[PDB]
């Protein structure tokens, strides 16, 4: 009898470590695509293949 | 002369 | 990041946010109770721009965002963006999460009910937080300050509640009760400037306004005198720097802004004037607590960091109290800052432990709780 009350409160705390898991998870998600905007936002200006059919023509 | 507690607290109970 | 469930603290208002945890001497950061949204349209693609951006975000964005505070004369009326604003407090600066520390909210005892009560639904809900209390501001001022009694006149942006208390009891008889704040003098020094040549009628010229005030604004102790003087010459004027290099100095309009605490009259208000409910507070009560709320006039709240305040507060008061007895205000460098700091206090006593409300209790009675638990 023990055990069954035992499950049972193991299953409620464990959906709620599962859960803490999963929005930190969501968190790094969130602010990975923030850095990424941020690179784009200085790596852009160069992102060409340049001046070689300047002198080829 | 007429809540969004009730929704995760069922999740994790179901 | 704690080493024990400490309770964390937001002292919430009409103006900023001070948030940290219970148990420390001042919050881990502070931010403008508000949420940004562009009013443009947007042109080059790829740029990042969010919808809408949240405390310190939307104030540094502001040149191109329309800025709203969900908090209004101290009551949250929007609060999906109080949800915004807790999110970001605790997240992003404070790195902490509700969910496993109890959280402290502040409110005036006469702030309508909703506040208190969408306060606890919010951290019961989307934050999932072990438990609340929302906490009077006279009462965290009163443990900031040393007193069990005194006066609390507590004049910040949202409302002036000057609530009498002796021995740690309400005297709500005597609530002295002003809609005139800290936000107000703000909407008239925007109006008493722009008839100086310097219009100010958008938002960033308001936040603008805000700091000047903040900055170079006083009431004095004698008004008359000081415009007598400031009326007639350049001698009292200051400058201010503007975020496009523009320069505004103020003469008279420094201080007769703020004197409408005194003389309400100024921005259409009928009042005595918080001076006079100051007096009344402690006049109202009875005549053997009278003399222990005349020797502990309390200074908290916003506007007290105005020169001349603390000085012209017990000036004022003295002088409608009878003689023969000592007058005496308690202003220290806490001011203002004495309702995050009583958050602190108030959170971390053994007999605290008795008032804060479980995530238990909620779910049984919803927020409806706060009123059957806080006060
Ligand atoms: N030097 C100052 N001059 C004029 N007003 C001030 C000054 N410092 C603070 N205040 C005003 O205090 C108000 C904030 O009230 P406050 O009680 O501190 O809110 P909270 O309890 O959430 O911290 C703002 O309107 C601010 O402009």
């Amino acid at each position: 009898r023990q055990l069954h009350a035992r499950v049972d409160k193991v299953d409620e705390e464990r959906y709620d470590i599962e859960a803490k898991v999963t929005k930190n998870i969501t968190e790094i998600a969130d602010l990975t695509q923030k850095i990424f905007d941020l690179r784009g936002k200085f790596k852009r200006p160069t992102l060409r293949r340049v001046r070689i059919s300047a002198d080829a023509m | 002369q007429n809540g969004k507690r009730q929704t995760e607290r069922e999740k994790k109970k179901k | 990041d704690e080493d024990e469930t400490t309770a964390l603290v937001c002292d919430n208002g009409s103006g900023l946010v001070k948030a940290g945890f219970a148990g420390d001497d001042a919050p881990r950061a502070v931010f403008p109770s508000i949420v940004g949204r562009p009013r443009h349209q947007g042109v080059m693609v790829g740029m990042g721009q969010k919808d809408s951006y949240v405390g310190d975000e939307a104030q540094s964005k502001r040149g191109i965002l329309t800025l709203k505070y969900p908090i209004e004369h101290g009551i949250i009326t929007n609060w999906d963006d109080m949800e915004k604003i807790w999110h970001h407090t605790f997240y992003n600066e404070l790195r902490v999460a509700p969910e496993e520390h109890p959280t402290l909210l502040t409110e005036a005892p006469l702030n309508p009910k909703a506040n208190r009560e969408k306060m606890t639904q919010i951290m019961f809900e989307t934050f999932n937080v072990p438990a609340m209390y929302v906490a009077i501001q006279a009462v965290l001022s009163l443990y900031a300050s040393g007193r069990t009694t005194g006066i609390v006149l507590d004049s910040g942006d949202g409302v002036t509640h000057n609530v009498p208390i002796y021995e740690g009891y309400a005297l709500p008889h005597a609530i002295m009760r002003l809609d005139l704040a800290g936000r107000d003098l703000t909407d008239y020094l925007m109006k008493i400037l722009t008839e100086r040549g310097y219009s100010f009628v958008t938002t960033a010229e308001r936040e603008i306004v805000r700091d000047i005030k903040e900055k170079l604004c006083y009431v004095a102790l004698d008004f008359e005198n000081e415009m007598a003087t400031a009326a007639s010459s350049s001698s009292l004027e200051k400058s201010y720097e503007l975020p496009d290099g523009q320069v505004i100095t103020i003469g008279n309009e420094r201080f007769r802004c703020p004197e409408t605490l005194f003389q309400p009259s100024f921005i259409g208000m009928e009042s005595a004037g918080i001076h006079e409910t100051t007096y009344n507070s402690i006049m109202k009560c009875d005549i053997d607590i009278r003399k222990d709320l005349y020797a502990n006039n309390v200074m908290s709240g916003g506007t007290t960091m105005y020169p001349g305040i603390a000085d012209r507060m017990q000036k004022e008061i003295t002088a409608l109290a009878p003689s023969t007895m000592k007058i005496k205000i308690i202003a220290p460098p806490e001011r203002k800052y004495s309702v995050w700091i009583g958050g602190s206090i108030l959170a971390s006593l053994s007999t605290f432990q008795q008032m804060w409300i479980t995530k238990q209790e909620y779910d049984e009675a919803g927020p409806s709780i706060v009123h059957r638990k806080c006060f």
